[PDB]
C-alpha cells in the first residue's frame, strides 16, 4: 500500500548500514534520478539523516516531482525544496494500482488558498472559500471539493497512468551521522600521511593526538576558511588533529 | 471473470489451529480481505491486508499468503468464534465475495432423542393429516423417510435442521409429514422411521386409524 | 446411510479387553477404515485403536497399555480379536465406527450398535 | 466516528421496483462513499453496485444493470437504491456499506456495515398465521421424555413460537423459514419434557405475528 500524493507518507531511516546497491538494482525503477549526489558513490558516503517519502501520481505528471517545478503536485501536493538533495526513483504500478473505473483511493488536490511551502503537508480536506459568496456547505465555482481523484483505469495512456514514487530525502551536513553505507573500517594510522575517510569527510593529511578540549556534543573542528582542523574517531571517539603533510 | 472458491465446513475445539484458503483462477495483488460473519447478519472486517490486522480484532485471528494464493488461520479457537467466514477480492471493480466458510465449535458426538405425535383433530377435520417426526441433540446430516401400510415412500415430507446449539455443539433435525385425510384414512398403518449418521437401526414408531 | 451391528460376549475370566466382533452391511468397507472409541463418563471421545489396511494389526494409543489387537476379515464384514474377556476397568461403553474418508488415516466416523457389560 | 443505518424490510410484488436507501450517518457525506452488496439466501455476498456523494461516480455489477440502479444526495445524506423488474429470485437482504477506496490510501474494503434490509417477493401479503397444537398418544412416552408440538401454518415475516409463555426452552427444535406452494411460509416448534408430566402438568403453546400484531395460544392435548 502507497499513500495519496496528498497526506503523504514519511519514513525516518537512523542508524542502520544503507546498502543502496540493492536499490539501484531493482529492474521496475525506470526512474532513478538523484540531485547533489550520483548513484554509484550512494555507498561511499555517509549523512546526518534520510527521509523517505512515498506516494502515486500519474505517469507524466511525474516530471513535477523536481526541485523548483511548477504545476498541480508541485505546488500544492508535495513540493520538493531547491536545495534539495537526494533522489527521486519512480515505477509503474498499473499491474497494483489500476481497476477498471475504480481505484478512487488516490486523489490530489487541484486548488489551494496558498502555494504550499516546501516538504509541506495539509491533511485537512477543509473545502476552499469562494468569498464573493458564503461557503459552510458545497457551492458551486470555488467552494469544490478540493480534492479530485485520478480513477487509474487500464484503458488510459501512459499519460495517465499510475506510477508508484518514493523521494529519498538526505540532509548532508556533518553532524552525528547513522546511516552511513556498507564501507568497511580500516586500523587508524597516526604521525604519517595518509588519506582519510572520516565517517564521510575524506582528504588527505598527517593525524596526530589532539591537545584541544572539544566538548562532549561536537565532533568536527574547523580553522578559518572552513578548513578541517580536527576530528573525533567514530570508532574511539578520540580527537585527532589534521595537518597537511 | 475473476472468481474464487473457499475450501466449506469446519469443525474444530477451542485450542487447535484451523487453515482456510480461497483460491482463485488470477494473481490477485495481494487485493484480498476476510470477514466474520454470523448466517446472515452483518459482517465485521478482520483482515483487509494480507498482512495488517484492523483496530479492534485480536491478534489470534492471522491469515497469509500473496499473489493467486491466501490463507485465513485462527492460532487457537474459542466459543466466540461460532460464525462463518468470507475470502473477498478487492482487485478489480467486478467486486465479488468467496461462499463462506464456517467453523462450528467441537462437542463430540451424541445419540439423537427420537420422536413422533399423529395429528390432532383439529388438523384431521380441516380435510389434512400431519405427523411430525423428531431428532434432537446430535453431526448434522440425517434422513426420515415413512412406511405406510408396511410398503415404502419417500418424497412426502418436508426435513428441516435446525442450526447449531451452542451449549453441546448438537443439532435439531424436525420434520413434517403433510397429506390429505383421504390418504390419512386410506392406509391402516402410518409409520415413521429414522435414519442417522448414530443410530442402532431406523427407528420405528407408527400408529393406526384410531389412535 | 449404512448399516453397522454389533456382536461378542464370550466372558472366560476377568483377562482385561473388550470383545469387540462389530460387524457392517450394505457397503463396501474395505474402501473405509473401521475404527472404535472408548466413553468414560464425562470424556470426550479418544481414539483407542483402528484397524487399517496396512495388514500389520492395529494401530492403537498409549492409553491402551497390551490388551487391543482390533483386525479384520473383510470377506465376511466382521472385527476378530485374540485377547482376553474383560476386566472391570474395560467396562466402560464402546463404540465402533467406520472412516468416511477413502482410504484415509483421519477420523470421520458413522458408527453402529453396542450395548452394556460387568464382570467381577 | 462513523455508523450506519438502513430501512426497514420491505415486500412487494415481482416485477415491480422496489426502492430502499440508508442514512449517511457519522462524519460527513463529503468524507463518505457508500456501497451496496447483496446477500440472497444460501449464497454469500454479492455487489450490486457503488456511489460516490461528492464525486458522483456510480457503477453497477456486469449483471444487474439497468435492473439496478442507485443515486445519492446530501440534503438528505443518503444513498439510495432502486430495483426494477424484480425476478421472484430477488428475495434477498441486501447491506449497505462503507467504502474505504474513497480516500487516503485505503482500499476497497467495508469497515463499517448497516443493519441490513429484507426485501422478499412472494404472490401473498401480510396476514396472520394459522395454529394448531399436537395430540401424541400416551404410548409414545420413551426414557422418561415427551414431545409436545405446536405448528404454524399459512403466515406471512417473523412468527415468535414460545411454550408455557416462554418460560420453558430446554429442548426447543424449530423450523427455518419455509414456503408453500401457495406463496405462505410456515414455523413449527416442539420441545421435550418430561413424560410423567404429560397429562399431569398443565403446558400451552403460544404464537404471535408482530407484522399483523396478532397472537394465538393453543392448549396441547393427548389422545388415545
Ligand atoms: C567498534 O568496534 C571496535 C572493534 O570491534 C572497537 O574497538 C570500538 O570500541 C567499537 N566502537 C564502538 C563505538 O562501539
Amino acid at each position: 500500500r502507497f499513500a495519496s500524493v496528498y497526506a503523504w507518507n514519511r519514513k525516518r531511516i537512523s542508524n542502520c548500514v544503507a546498502d543502496y546497491s540493492v536499490l539501484y538494482n531493482f529492474a521496475p525503477f525506470f526512474a532513478f534520478k538523484c540531485y547533489g549526489v550520483s548513484p554509484t558513490k550512494l555507498n561511499d558516503l555517509c549523512f546526518t539523516n534520510v527521509y523517505a517519502d512515498s506516494f502515486v501520481i500519474r505517469g507524466n505528471e511525474v516530471s513535477q516531482i523536481a526541485p523548483g517545478q511548477t504545476g498541480n503536485i508541485a505546488d500544492y501536493n508535495y513540493k520538493l525544496p531547491d536545495d534539495f538533495t537526494g533522489c527521486v526513483i519512480a515505477w509503474n504500478s498499473n499491474k497494483l494500482d489500476s481497476k477498471v473505473g475504480g481505484n478512487y483511493n488516490y486523489l490530489y488536490r487541484l486548488f489551494r488558498k496558498s502555494n504550499l511551502k516546501p516538504f509541506e503537508r495539509d491533511i485537512s480536506t477543509e473545502i476552499y472559500q469562494a468569498g464573493n459568496k458564503p461557503c459552510n456547505g458545497v457551492a458551486g465555482f470555488n467552494c469544490y471539493f478540493p480534492l479530485r481523484s485520478y480513477g487509474f483505469r487500464p484503458t488510459y495512456g501512459v499519460g495517465h497512468q499510475p506510477y508508484r514514487v518514493v523521494v529519498l530525502s538526505f540532509e548532508l551536513l556533518h553532524a552525528p551521522a547513522t546511516v552511513c553505507g556498507p564501507k568497511k573500517s580500516t586500523n587508524l594510522v597516526k604521525n604519517k600521511c595518509v588519506n582519510f575517510n572520516f565517517n564521510g569527510l575524506t582528504g588527505t593529511g598527517v593525524l596526530t593526538e589532539s591537545n584541544k578540549k572539544f566538548l562532549p556534543f561536537q565532533q568536527f573542528g574547523r580553522d578559518i576558511a572552513d578548513t578541517t582542523d580536527a576530528v573525533r574517531d567514530p570508532q574511539t571517539l578520540e580527537i585527532l588533529d589534521i595537518t597537511p603533510c | 471473470d475473476i472468481q474464487m472458491t473457499q475450501s466449506s465446513s469446519l469443525s474444530a475445539s477451542v485450542g487447535d489451529r484451523v487453515t482456510i484458503t480461497c483460491r482463485a483462477s488470477q494473481g490477485i495483488s495481494s487485493w484480498l480481505a476476510w470477514y466474520q460473519q454470523k448466517p446472515g447478519k452483518a459482517p465485521k472486517l478482520l483482515i483487509y491486508d494480507a498482512s495488517n490486522l484492523e483496530t479492534g480484532v485480536p491478534s489470534r485471528f492471522s491469515g497469509s499468503g500473496s499473489g493467486t494464493d491466501f490463507t485465513f488461520t485462527i492460532s487457537s479457537l474459542q466459543p466466540e468464534d461460532i460464525a462463518t467466514y468470507y475470502c473477498q477480492q478487492y482487485d478489480n471493480l467486478p467486486l465479488t465475495f468467496g461462499g463462506g466458510t464456517k467453523v462450528e465449535i467441537k462437542r463430540t458426538v451424541a445419540a439423537p432423542s427420537v420422536f413422533i405425535f399423529p395429528p390432532s383433530d383439529e388438523q384431521l377435520k380441516s380435510g389434512t393429516a400431519s405427523v411430525v417426526c423428531l431428532l434432537n441433540n446430535f453431526p448434522r446430516e440425517a434422513k426420515v423417510q415413512w412406511k405406510v401400510d408396511n410398503a415404502l415412500q419417500s418424497g412426502n415430507s418436508q426435513e428441516s435442521v435446525t442450526e447449531q446449539d451452542s451449549k453441546d455443539s448438537t443439532y435439531s433435525l424436525s420434520s413434517t409429514l403433510t397429506l390429505s385425510k383421504a390418504d390419512y384414512e386410506k392406509h391402516k398403518v402410518y409409520a415413521c422411521e429414522v435414519t442417522h449418521q448414530g443410530l442402532s437401526s431406523p427407528v420405528t414408531k407408527s400408529f393406526n386409524r384410531g389412535e | 446411510q449404512v448399516q453397522l451391528q454389533e456382536s461378542g460376549g464370550g466372558l472366560v475370566q476377568p483377562g482385561g479387553s473388550l470383545r469387540l466382533s462389530c460387524a457392517a452391511s450394505g457397503r463396501t468397507i474395505s474402501r473405509y477404515a473401521m475404527s472404535w472409541f472408548r466413553q468414560a463418563p464425562g470424556k470426550e471421545r479418544e481414539f483407542v485403536a483402528v484397524a487399517r489396511r496396512s495388514g500389520d494389526g492395529a494401530f492403537y494409543a498409549d492409553s491402551v497399555q497390551g490388551r487391543f489387537t482390533v483386525s479384520r476379515d473383510d470377506a465376511k464384514n466382521t472385527v476378530y480379536l485374540q485377547m482376553n474377556s474383560l476386566k472391570p476397568e474395560d467396562t466402560a461403553v464402546y463404540y465402533c465406527a467406520i472412516d468416511s474418508d477413502t482410504f484415509y488415516s483421519g477420523s470421520y466416523d458413522y458408527w453402529g450398535q453396542g450395548t452394556q457389560v460387568t464382570v467381577s | 466516528q462513523v455508523q450506519l443505518v438502513q430501512s426497514g424490510a420491505e415486500v412487494k410484488k415481482p416485477g415491480s421496483s422496489v426502492k430502499v436507501s440508508c442514512k449517511a450517518s457519522g462524519g460527513t457525506f463529503s468524507s463518505y462513499a457508500i456501497s451496496w452488496v447483496r446477500q440472497a439466501p444460501g449464497q454469500g455476498l454479492e455487489w450490486m453496485g457503488r456511489i460516490i456523494p461528492i464525486f458522483g461516480t456510480a457503477n453497477y455489477a456486469q449483471k444487474f444493470q439497468g435492473r439496478v440502479t442507485i443515486t445519492a444526495d446530501e440534503s438528505t445524506s443518503t444513498a439510495y437504491m432502486e430495483l426494477s423488474s424484480l425476478r421472484s429470485e430477488d428475495t434477498a437482504v441486501y447491506y449497505c456499506a462503507s467504502l474505504a477506496s474513497y480516500s487516503s490510501g485505503w482500499e476497497d474494503v467495508f469497515d463499517i456495515w448497516g443493519q441490513g434490509t429484507m426485501v422478499t417477493v412472494s404472490s401473498a401479503s401480510t396476514k396472520g398465521p394459522s395454529v394448531f397444537p399436537l395430540a401424541p398418544s400416551s404410548k409414545s412416552t420413551s426414557g422418561g421424555t415427551a414431545a409436545l408440538g405446536c405448528l404454524v401454518k399459512d403466515y406471512f415475516e417473523p412468527v415468535t413460537v414460545s411454550w408455557n409463555s416462554g418460560a420453558l426452552t430446554s429442548g426447543v427444535h424449530t423450523f427455518p423459514a419455509v414456503l408453500q406452494s401457495s406463496g405462505l411460509y410456515s414455523l413449527s416448534s416442539v420441545v421435550t419434557v418430561p413424560s410423567s408430566s404429560l397429562g399431569t402438568q398443565t403446558y400451552i403453546c403460544n404464537v404471535n405475528h408482530k407484522p399483523s400484531n396478532t397472537k394465538v395460544d393453543k392448549k396441547v392435548e393427548p389422545k388415545s
